């Protein structure tokens, strides 16, 4: 269903995985006895040995449920209920060891390694080297890219400083912040850094200019002074210090 | 958007969500249809374009072609953070990314988000294509070797096309051509194996300007010679014959950029990195418990410690080896059990898979999947298997010092409660690192880019004779940094003499490169006179032939650079993945080794 | 941040948050319980002589240090000596192995020291504990899908998380079911669990599609048949992301580790197609619009039948009231509710008096004001609430 | 030592946005400097092209407008 | 101040700077345009 | 003919930074207006068509220049 | 007198409705794989099927409401619908309709008896009534098709828009499921190196094998076509409008007339600069074409692209 | 639209010098440029008819390794130059030829006997280069068709009973196609973006058209079918 890249796994030493497939795929093995037993319209009885001799394999294990307590239907009720897989549950610290799980796999006519020959779909060959195949049981976490996909062209901006706006919703524009602009310098790319500053952000005038001309098939510039720093200049004239522009 | 990988696309190329374009390009698209005529008025396009029907996605493509976009990431560190690419319209939600790149922008795919910026102008488009297109810069400049360069499953996959094994059916044929592609896909044969003796041509670069062929009959394997077809002409083949792991691979594009320059490289790392991928795949590579190995060793060697420990606590029932110094003697005991138990493991998980010519072993490197996966160079290391196989080792109490029992418990068999819940102060204590080591690294940065940015590069040549004297850092445990390492690029102030009295290699001044350093290599010269910036070549500019190399493209620097910037990211960029503070690194006990007596590695 | 030795049995060294406050923000341990002082205080088992007592005592932490305290997982036997002579124990900050005669406690289940979050992950002791961490907290940020499939591996703390987040509907005082249907559940009690001259059964109205803090379902769904008896404490519902009172948090994939062409590389993930068709891993999201009308100095707001400048084409998915009809299919800005805003005093001059005359005005100073759906969202009305007041005289569909 | 030694340089628009920005502009308003706009970061908070790269070409072809009057 | 979203402004469009904003698109010519100005406000 | 490289541009004008100018500057002529290309178009915008012809040597500061004085002599 | 050998269809074998195994007997070295492998893509890949597509049921109004007195909600029962197996003869539309009361459950046998539809189980399941006096009536609309279509990218159709209430379904067409294969030796002994290819295939029951088979190879084999031969090696502006009817009254007519202007587009880019200095025009004229072209085009000028004649 | 499927509208040929081809086919249904070209690959190496050289009988020296009479080329390598070499035959399925050569100068393939059923591509292959001398050499070449690569793995081993000595079988290489791989690469037709374009590049020795031969492979495998579209669409 699903294929995952065996190189994540010894650099973050996460062996739970592992083990994980190799109980999953163990797991569903028995249902699957237990899906083509109850196929073939088998007897209440042999279902009943079945599952019994399934619960209770493994050492110790403390869990004693046995049959013949409950009988006739309650027994095709529950193999019904695990017909998918048979559900087994490895508490935290106590959980089930290898060994049990390949003696439980092999109750599954399943291969002891965990690993099975696989075949290419494409080209139809076999691969060479098996395989882990395994029930892994997966999540789908709230991060969905619906939700993060934005784009915009030119929207609305700010009254003071006259640029876009922060965010998606709203649709910001995307901060080109100062490592970003350490980078382009380091390029040498001047004309790249110097339309991101101006005109595509807080040039008024020369972003009319600009968009004008694409409309047109010009691509060229025309560049301004930024409102920001104009404000700048009347925050700082706003202490009794003069700055000013001199030619 | 989220970024996923690129596994076709190449190098310069860049998967553009469609949907996404359309937006970016809006005004480009209103010019179109003002163009052909589809739209008289604005409102009219733009009407259309709102509809997002029929000709505007055909009138998409037309905008899109050759206009250069850029990607950008998350904290930009160096100026690789940004890159420019031709983009490919895919739909989609998300923007794929070639995997080739996902060096230089440190992301995974796990998540990670891009920005993406539209040039606009015709400059900007030009600076896209002629400074930030992934082909341009291949070379990291701050070191000057390869990014690029190849990793995780391509690296697996060049190495399990080029080993050697024992047997595996049609060993020992001859053939020409190979081609020997009809050889593996039809079965007839294994390409692990065989040593099959194969004719090859060469194409040395031994006249200038032009390629004379050598051809001969080699030993070599059938993976290699499939491997052999990718490599461009201008190498020896002695460069895909071996194992080929990752270093391997740094090295073969660095020799081909060097050798045969960027154009060639560029495809040729393309090439790399589809074999890579289709081999590898091909394997079947695969992880499962049993690929783990603990050695039956390991008990035997945990008991004779535990036996050990026990006679020295005794001792210490006994009024002996009091336990200030009892504590540095338990680590040095359970610390050689450590290494013993490695020790054990990778003996066990090397080698070993003996096969069979006649004589029944011949005893070859082992085809494990863990072992081949850390071997490829690929992901991990010895230091992560023996933590997974024999001990973890002592763990590291949160104040800084060392609990006297360690974890003897591979993850393979689990840990104790105890031994995890002691495992945990050691993991939140070093995740709680990298929260620190991002705010002081960069303002470590920012201060350097601070004081650094005002430097441009500006006087082609200065003229000044005061420069640095060039050495090796030798030191006790021989040398770190070879003395070529050092003086490579950089410039020769006044000259250089042979061990011969009045003997010269370089006049005046030179730029040293790999040919010269080869020169120098080959000769007894253990220091160098060379010029460098400091000097104070020039006023304001720090003149090129201080300096004097660029790094990234071979030549040396152009005039009108920056270099202050760089300076400071190259610094700068590093730091992230740093040691930080209060670490005192023993090892084995705090007591010095008190021996004045010097020691030598050689004669 | 760091993790002290006492945190033992009390927080957890394992589930916190990633972020930039770490170690700050800690989850309570599973047996953990809290004093009338204020104090985390965990349990213990009881150990007379060399016998383990089935007693157990809750110790505060500094109660705990005096003592010597057992390991949670340790061997032991029928009559409840430890098989072992020398049991690792813990004393104060420390841990060591002991007599069998000196331990005098010992630590209850293994699940003492990780949280309910952590207790939850099958082979726990595999994992390193910072990637165990990472996993945890995904744990949280899971989103239930259309059919809850049961984890088919797993702890076994599946049951209590369930019935206890109190998102399943439980069956009190319990006996045979009389009626059952999806939104309602009735149980007839049995006639020995009753309060005499009441007498009547029990109902339960299971809850429908309804938006979550964070706009995801919550439905329930009806475990049970139609007569069958019924104990205190069986669930009769399952909350979303539950599965006969199981925790189920996302389905079971059939897993191979292979590279596969680059398309699984770095840390992403191939997905076969049958996978989308099957519609595992498809989640349902209900989100939130309202429309208020409202008195302005102008005088008061009415909504809808009609609007000024506006087509008949946008009108068709409203009713006669003006609010959309409950099934209809929104996207883009078709209008949900429609409302008008009354202007000041237009009077006179030919053209104001003509353009009354033409059209009628068509309620003159009202603007377009109302409820169009907001850009790029999309799918079916599922309710529409409407709240009045007491005397407008409401009528229509309200 | 490199905070001291950005805070000091000439051009009183960097180092006022590098860190101390009262203290900057006060040495800067009694004394009376002028910018110059040599360097990287003034040219980008004025929004002009920098000495650097493409541009450096353009802030030759203005230099040689001052020496040659 | 700044880093927050101080109510800074929309700049949102009415009529008159929508009207003006086609103008800027159009073929006029210098006097045209100054005339197109001159009615649109 | 999309140019991934190019060096082959840049051994003609050394330093790009100065193909930069040279290559908008050339562009801007058949962009904007007022030149047709020295170069079969392959369908490709201005901006490669402009980089090929630095690669092909028919184009360059030097050419440009005297390209500029024969038009402003011509006029 | 080498040659070749042709495979033949023989011992087809039925283990269940939907298990079956087909096996081709006279095969050379090569072409086990070769063939098994073709038509397994071919057999996933693409297969004609019935699929149901839009449910319309008499309670409710959308997917999301429930039915009072059945046990499902209308999701799941869309999903068993989903999930029903049925073949049809010649007509590809087919409505059909479902009615039931009283206690117990639905399966498809409630399903409204047609000639040419045929159901392949009967005791599939729909649904439940939990009481008497609750009814089920819907009526199921199932059509041939091909791949997997789902509900969403169908809507393409546009029109007029379906009436609320109309559920519309994914589809998922191509009854094939699961199939494999394997090659194995050939007993003849007349030539050893013969073997031959048994296919295992699993299908709800619409597909007969042989038929399965014939339709994978005739896709096939169709489909090589180009490589038995290799060979070899709209949109414009919107107006041409005479310029006579637009009212030039005399002179400005007979002065376009002038230039050899024909309809609109060759007059309709120029510069006012340009069009100033010609003979007979004057400042009028300019005005008033410019007034005339004021409406419709409005445009004066583009640089546009070609022209059609 | 049910059974009405895409055919490719391009199937454009590009190619270098004579042999080697590359054909681009677009579009094709998702999922058939896998399909398409996995059996025509398959096919074209496992299976085709063509005729090499089976043995080589060489006076003197029998062993595999030996001095060969200063010859200046190991014998390995002549089977090796042998292997490579371009022969047509008529209807004969075997057929031997002989060749003598003395003097000085490399041994081109025009020396060989000239038959009319054996048709000779290129002289330019060389066998051997000799020795600078009075000597001579002398063998017998061996042809014989066949389908498909047989090595020296079998290619009737005789179990040692081989009454004439010589032997020294040499891997024959019958079909006549050298290098064959095929790629998919994303084609759009309309609106539907996901779609099927398959590449083919094909190297081939000589002797046939890489193109033709494209064909033949086609045939074949058309052949193999032809038993089962007799049901659907016959006629």
């Amino acid at each position: 269903d699903i294929v995952l890249n065996p190189l994540g796994v010894p650099s973050r030493m996460n062996i739970g995985q592992i083990l994980e497939t190799h109980l999953g795929m163990a797991a569903k093995g028995i249902g699957d006895k237990i899906n083509a037993m109850l196929k073939q319209q088998q007897e209440v009885a042999k279902l009943r040995e079945f599952i019994q001799r399934a619960y209770d394999l493994g050492a110790d294990v403390r869990q004693k449920v046995d049959l013949s307590t409950f009988s006739d239907e309650e027994v095709m009720r529950l193999a019904e209920n695990l017909r998918k897989g048979m559900p087994i549950a490895t508490p935290v610290f106590d959980g089930a060891k290898e060994a049990e799980i390949k003696e439980l796999l092999k109750l599954g006519d399943l291969p002891t390694s965990g690993q099975i020959r696989l075949y290419d779909g494409r080209t139809g060959e076999q691969f060479e080297r098996p395989v882990t195949v395994g029930y892994m049981y997966m999540l789908k976490l709230n991060h969905l890219v619906d939700d993060k996909m934005h784009a915009r062209s030119t929207g609305s901006y700010s009254l003071v400083t006259q640029q876009p706006l922060g965010g998606k919703a709203q649709f910001g524009g995307q901060r080109f912040g100062e490592m970003e602009v350490w980078a382009l310098e380091a390029y040498g790319a001047a004309y790249t850094l110097q339309e991101m500053l101006t005109v595509k952000s807080d040039d008024v005038n020369g972003r009319t200019k600009m968009y004008k001309n694409i409309v047109d098939g010009n691509h060229q510039m025309e560049p301004g002074m930024p409102e920001s720093f104009n404000v700048l200049l009347k925050e700082i004239r706003s202490l009794g210090i003069n700055i000013e522009l001199e030619d | 958007s989220v970024i996923t990988v690129g596994p076709y696309l190449r190098l310069h190329q860049c998967g553009l969500p469609k949907k996404m374009a359309l937006e970016l390009f809006k005004p480009f698209i209103y010019g179109k249809l003002e163009l052909r005529g589809l739209a008289t008025t604005i409102k009219a396009a733009k009407k259309m374009v709102e509809r997002e029907e029929a000709v505007v996605w055909d009138i998409l493509d037309e905008v899109i072609r050759e206009h250069p976009v850029l990607l950008n990431r998350a904290p930009t560190l160096h100026r690789l953070g940004i890159q420019a690419f031709e983009p490919v319209l895919i739909e989609g939600k998300a923007i794929q990314l070639h995997p080739l790149v996902c060096a230089a922008y440190n992301a995974d795919f796990d998540g990670d988000q891009m920005a993406v910026h539209v040039p606009l102008t015709l400059e900007a488009q030009l600076e896209a294509r002629a400074l930030m297109m992934s082909t341009n810069n291949i070379l990291s400049p701050a070191n000057g070797e390869p990014i690029i360069v190849p990793s995780q499953d391509v690296v697996l996959g060049l190495y399990y096309m080029t080993r050697d094994c024992v047997n595996a059916k049609g060993e020992g044929m001859v053939l020409t051509g190979p081609k020997e592609a009809e050889r593996l896909y039809r079965s007839g044969l294994a390409s692990l194996h065989a040593r099959v003796k194969v004719r090859i041509t060469e194409y040395e670069k031994d006249a200038n300007g032009e390629l004379v062929a050598k051809t001969s009959l080699k030993d070599t394997t059938v993976g290699r010679a499939i491997l052999w077809m990718i490599v461009p002409k201008g190498l020896p083949y002695s460069i895909v014959n071996q194992a080929l792991g990752k270093k391997a691979i740094s090295k073969m594009l660095n020799t081909c950029y060097r050798i045969l320059g960027l154009k060639p490289t560029v495809i040729f790392a393309d090439q790399i990195m589809y074999t890579g991928f289709a081999y590898a795949a091909r394997s079947g590579a695969s992880v499962g418990i049993d690929d783990m190995v603990i050695p039956e060793k390991k008990h035997e060697i945990i008991s004779e410690a535990e036996a050990e420990v026990a006679e020295i606590q005794e001792q210490f029932q006994s009024g002996l080896v009091t336990a200030g110094e009892r504590y540095n003697k338990v680590i040095d005991i359970w610390a050689a059990a450590n290494d013993r138990v490695s020790k054990a493991m990778m003996d066990n998980l090397q080698t070993e898979t003996v096969i069979n010519r006649d004589g029944q072993e011949e005893k070859q490197v082992s085809f494990n999947s863990i072992y081949m996966m850390a071997d490829s160079g690929a992901r991990g290391s010895a230091a992560q298997i023996r933590q997974l196989a024999g001990m973890r080792g002592l763990m590291a109490k949160p104040d800084g010092s060392i609990i006297e029992t360690p974890i003897t418990a591979n993850f393979r068999e689990g840990l104790n409660v105890l031994q995890y819940f002691i495992s945990t102060h050691g993991a939140r204590k070093g995740l709680a690192d990298t929260a620190l080591k991002t705010a002081n690294s960069g303002y470590l940065t920012r201060r350097l880019v601070d004081v650094a940015q005002d430097l441009v590069v500006t006087e082609d040549d200065c003229g000044t004779h005061e420069g640095i004297m060039m050495t090796p850092v030798i030191e006790g445990g021989d040398v770190k940094e070879p003395l070529r390492d050092r003086v490579l690029g950089r410039v020769t102030a006044e000259d250089v003499l042979k061990p011969g009295t009045a003997d010269i290699l370089v006049p005046r001044n030179t730029l040293l490169h790999e040919q010269w350093c080869d020169l120098l290599e080959e000769n007894s010269v253990d220091a160098v006179k060379v010029r460098s910036v400091v000097s104070c070549d020039t006023d304001f500019g720090v003149c090129a032939h201080c300096y004097g190399r660029d790094l990234a493209r071979g030549h040396i620097i152009n005039k009108g650079e920056a270099i202050g910037v760089i300076a400071a990211q190259s610094i700068g960029e590093p730091g992230t993945q740093l040691t930080m503070r209060t670490f005192h690194i023993g090892g084995a006990a705090s007591r010095a080794a008190a021996e004045s007596s010097i020691q030598v590695k050689n004669k | 941040r760091d993790v002290h030795p006492t945190h033992y049995g009390r927080v957890c060294p394992i589930e916190t948050p990633e972020g930039p406050n770490i170690g700050l923000i800690n989850s309570l341990s599973v047996y953990a319980q809290t004093n009338e002082y204020g104090f985390l205080e965990t349990p213990y088992r009881k150990v007379t002589d060399g016998v383990v007592t089935d007693e157990i005592h809750y110790l505060s932490a500094i109660e705990e240090g005096n003592y010597v305290i057992a390991q949670a997982n340790s061997n032991l036997d029928e009559e409840g000596h430890f098989v072992e002579d020398l049991v690792t124990c813990r004393s104060k900050g420390e841990s060591s192995l002991f007599s069998r005669d000196q331990v005098d406690y010992m630590d209850v289940s293994t699940q003492q020291v990780v949280s309910v979050g952590a207790s939850l992950i099958p082979f726990l002791e595999h994992d390193d504990a910072n990637r165990a961490l990472m996993g945890a907290n995904m744990q949280r940020q899971a989103v239930p899908t259309l059919r809850a499939d049961k984890p088919l591996v797993g702890t076994g703390m599946e049951r209590a998380v369930a019935v206890d987040s109190g998102v399943t509907a439980v069956a009190k005082r319990g006996g045979v079911v009389q009626y059952v249907d999806a939104s309602r559940i009735v149980i007839k009690v049995n006639e020995d669990e009753m309060y005499p001259g009441e007498a009547g059964i029990d109902i339960y109205n299971l809850t429908k599609y309804t938006r979550s803090n964070q706009n995801t379902c919550i439905n329930q769904m009806p475990c049970v048949s139609l007569g069958e008896p019924v104990e205190r404490g069986d669930v009769l519902a399952d909350g979303p992301s539950t599965d006969l009172g199981e925790l189920a948090l996302g389905q079971n994939m059939r897993v191979a580790f292979m590279p596969w062409n680059g398309y699984n590389f770095e840390d992403s993930i191939l997905v076969s197609e049958r996978v989308v068709q099957e519609d595992r891993f498809t989640t349902i999201h209900i989100q939130e619009l309202a429309c208020v009308s409202r008195d302005t100095k102008l005088g008061p707001e009415e909504i809808t039948a009609d609007i000024p400048n506006v087509g008949e084409a946008a009108l068709s998915k409203l009713d006669e009231s003006g609010i959309v009809y409950i099934g209809a299919e929104v996207t883009g800005g078709d209008i949900l509710v429609g409302k008008v805003t009354p202007k000041g005093e237009t009077q006179l001059t030919p053209e104001e008096k003509l353009l009354r005359a033409i059209f009628g005005e068509k309620a003159s100073d009202v603007k377009d004001s109302s409820l169009r759906v907001p850009n790029g969202v999309s799918g079916t009305v599922i309710d529409v609430q409407v709240f009045t007041r007491d005397g407008v005289e409401k009528d229509k569909r309200a | 030592g490199i905070t001291k030694a950005s805070l000091a340089t000439e051009s009183f628009i960097s180092a006022a946005s590098f860190q101390e920005t009262t203290r900057v502009l006060t040495e800067a308003a009694v004394a009376g400097k002028r910018d110059e706009l040599r360097g990287l970061k003034e040219n980008v908070i004025v929004g002009r092209l920098i000495p650097a790269g493409t541009g450096y070409a353009y802030h030759q072809d203005r230099m040689r407008r001052r020496a040659a009057g | 101040d700044d880093e927050l979203p101080v109510y800074q402004g929309e700049t949102t469009q009415t009529l008159q700077d929508y009207l003006m904003w086609q103008v800027e698109l159009t073929p006029f010519t210098d006097t045209d345009r100054a005339i197109a100005t001159s009615i649109v406000d | 003919m999309a140019r991934v490289t190019v060096q082959d541009a840049v051994e003609k004008i050394g330093n790009r930074f100065d193909l930069v100018l040279v290559a908008a500057r050339r562009a801007r002529q058949m962009q904007v207006g007022g030149k047709d290309p020295l170069v079969p178009e392959e369908n490709d915008k201005t901006t490669v068509i402009a980089l090929r012809e630095i690669e092909e040597g028919l184009i360059n500061n030097q050419i440009l220049d005297v390209r500029e004085r024969q038009e402003q002599q011509e006029q | 007198v080498t040659e070749f050998l042709k495979p033949r269809l023989v011992d087809i074998e039925q283990v269940s409705s939907t298990h079956a195994k087909v096996t081709l007997e006279p095969l050379e070295r090569g072409f086990g794989h070769t063939l098994g492998n073709a038509l397994r893509r071919i057999l996933l890949s693409s297969m004609p099927g019935c699929a149901v597509t839009e449910v319309e049921i008499d309670g409710v109004l959308h997917e999301y409401s429930t039915k009072e007195g059945v046990q499902e909600d209308i999701l799941e029962i869309l999903l068993n619908l989903k999930g029903l197996a049925v073949r049809v003869q010649g007509k590809d539309e087919v409505i059909l309709t479902l009615n039931k009361s009283g206690i117990g459950p639905v399966t498809a046998a409630d399903i409204t008896h047609d000639g040419d539809v045929e159901i392949v189980k009967p005791q599939h399941v729909i649904c439940h009534l939990t009481d008497e006096n609750a009814s089920i009536s819907m009526r199921i609309k199932v059509q041939r098709g091909r791949g997997y279509v789902p509900a969403s990218t169908r809507i393409h159709s546009e029109e007029d828009e379906r009436p609320i209430g109309r559920l519309l379904v994914d589809a998922c067409y191509s009854p094939v499921e699961r199939i494999a294969y394997n090659v194995e030796a050939a007993r003849v002994e007349q030539r050893t190196d013969l073997d031959k290819l048994v296919i295992e295939m699993e299908t709800n029951g619409t597909i007969d094998p042989e038929e399965a088979i014939r339709r994978a190879a005739t896709i096939l084999a169709e489909q090589l076509e180009a490589f038995v031969d290799l060979r070899d090696v709209e949109f414009d502006p919107i107006l041409l409008r005479p310029v006579d009817d637009l009212e030039l009254t005399v002179r400005s007519a007979n002065c376009l007339k002038a230039e050899a202007i024909h309809y609109i587009g060759d007059l309709v880019q120029r510069t006012e600069v340009e069009l100033l200095k010609t003979p007979n025009l004057g400042k009028k004229s300019l005005t008033e074409i410019k007034d005339v072209l004021a409406s419709r085009g409005l445009s004066l000028g583009m640089r546009l692209e070609n022209w059609p004649p």
